[PDB]
């Protein structure tokens, strides 16, 4: 295999994505299943580790071996008040070793321990090995993303990761810069430029102001609620389903872990129709005790049952311009990343908040972070 | 009567779809003869329980596989006039539900007390 590229990679709590930048454009690489993007899940087996889609499709078969979320772990001291909260709801042990957390599995038969970098450095070689499919060639340099949040400890982790992953590490640079770059925001002339990046995805949500002066970026604030998501509004049409399934036919089926699955897939995958279609249909056959549950759900109706969560992703965009110092009618560009950016609802909101303003969404909000790093690993090959 | 070209692609979803269930249900019988054997076998009682909770994991497996069946099956839209269609769905969904029936036996019977 002869020497490739500098690709760029987007390293997420749940997904990551890898691009490289080639014919003067940034291809976005698919993995073996096809994947656009891949899950930043590791399982451990009594015979191998799965990474990626291989391990997030057996997490119901080996919850307690299948480890995810390392993100919200790297770079962190065990008594952080982030670890103690989070460790609460994951099915994986999480131990201490000296005042360090460590992920505690079960591994070919032996009990393992293993720091937060060393399972994101396993999600790294699998992000280089997808590149290093797609291309036919080595993959080494890489420029690799961090939230503008992380402090010292949580960027040097992520940079060590990249290490034991056998990647030379170009730059560790902020994922709302990275998306900033690929739309060529710091390319535009003019004075300095304020730009708000609006990021939900399927567990987090971030808001961060930059202000690019003569190419250079600066973070001026950064808001959210790291658990608020897509997850949140998938929760709240299987609510509306198990409710509408009480008014019919008088019974529960809240308590049949498999009903609220096919019930929990069915919903997600209406919900991403409706970011299209005014209308989503749904037709479960034999849901529960027997009974076909055929229905819809209309756009406006997905809305209202999420019209405070929606509406609140509002407060935390307030938040970022009271810190930065600034009014809206001061914010030059707005980038949307993250899948459920894509949802109408939420774009006409923060469209409407900067009275009819264009938001920058042309770029795949879930593939716009990994796109900024590749331009910036083709910058400093 | 009005039998529609259209149909016929849903029809070969579904066909795709039992040939899927038959090969998981192939699975499902190894395991009950693999569990007959282990239960009519030599095995001392510790080996035995190493031996039933090693078919765990993969009755697990057999669990999982017909409930991602199930999950593709959710993803059709069948109209009211597509009798055989709905008809083929609602046979295969009964047939998985029956066989996880049998998967749930197998897991009250291993890795017990
Ligand atoms: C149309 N369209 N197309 C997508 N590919 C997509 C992903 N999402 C959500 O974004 C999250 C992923 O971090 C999960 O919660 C997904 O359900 C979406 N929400 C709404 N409309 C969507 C999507
Ligand atoms: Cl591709």
């Amino acid at each position: 295999m002869s020497k490739g590229p500098a690709v760029g990679i987007d390293l997420g709590t749940t997904y990551s994505c890898v691009g490289v930048f080639q014919h003067g454009k940034v291809e976005i690489i698919a993995n073996d299943q096809g994947n656009r993007t891949t899950p930043s899940y590791v399982a451990f087996t009594d015979t191998e580790r799965l990474i990626g889609d291989a391990a997030k499709n057996q997490v119901a078969m080996n919850p307690t071996n299948t480890v995810f979320d390392a993100k919200r772990l790297i770079g962190r001291r065990f008594d952080d008040a982030v670890v103690q909260s989070d460790m609460k709801h994951w099915p994986f042990m999480v131990v201490n070793d000296a005042g360090r957390p460590k992920v505690q599995v079960e591994y070919k038969g032996e009990t393992k321990s293993f720091y937060p970098e060393e399972v994101s450095s396993m999600v790294l070689t699998k992000m280089k090995e997808i590149a290093e499919a797609y291309l036919g060639k080595t993959v080494t340099n890489a420029v690799v993303t961090v939230p503008a949040y992380f402090n010292d400890s949580q960027r040097q982790a992520t940079k060590d990761a990249g290490t034991i992953a056998g990647l030379n590490v170009l730059r560790i640079i902020n994922e709302p810069t990275a998306a900033a770059i690929a739309y060529g925001l710091d390319k535009k002339v003019g004075a300095e430029r304020n730009v708000l990046i609006f990021d939900l995805g399927g567990g987090t949500f971030d808001v961060s102001i930059l202000t690019i002066e003569d190419g250079i970026f600066e973070v001026k604030s950064t808001a959210g609620d790291t658990h608020l998501g897509g997850e949140d509004f998938d929760n709240r049409m299987v609510n509306h389903f198990i409710a509408e399934f009480k008014r019919k036919h008088k019974k529960d089926i809240s308590e049949n872990k498999r009903a609220v699955r096919r019930l929990r897939t069915a919903c997600e995958r209406a919900k991403r129709t409706l970011s299209s279609s005014t209308q989503a249909s749904i037709e479960i056959d034999s849901l529960y005790e027997g009974i076909d549950f055929y229905t819809s759900i209309t756009r406006a109706r997905f809305e209202e049952l999420n019209a405070d969560l929606f509406r609140g992703t509002l407060d935390p965009v307030e938040k970022a311009l009271r810190d930065a110092k600034l009014d809206k009618s001061q914010i030059h560009d707005i980038v949307l990343v993250g899948g459920s950016t894509r949802i109408p609802k939420i774009q006409k909101l923060l469209q409407d908040f900067f009275n009819g303003k264009e938001l920058n969404k042309s770029i795949n909000p879930d593939e716009a972070v990994a796109y900024g790093a590749a331009v910036q690993a083709a910058i400093l090959s | 009567g009005s039998n529609s070209p259209q149909e016929e692609v849903e029809l070969k979803k579904l066909k795709h779809l039992e040939k899927s269930v038959e090969k998981i249900a192939d699975q499902l019988e190894e395991l009950n003869k693999e569990l007959t054997g282990i239960q009519q076998g030599f095995l001392p009682k510790d080996l035995q329980a190493e031996a039933l909770c090693k078919l765990d994991r993969r009755v697990k497996a057999t669990i999982e596989q017909f409930m991602k069946i199930l999950e593709e099956i959710d993803t059709l839209i069948l109209p009211e006039n597509f009798k055989d269609s709905r008809l083929k769905r609602k046979g295969l969904v009964k047939k998985v539900q029956a066989f996880l029936a049998e998967c749930d036996t197998v897991e009250q019977n291993i890795c017990q007390e």
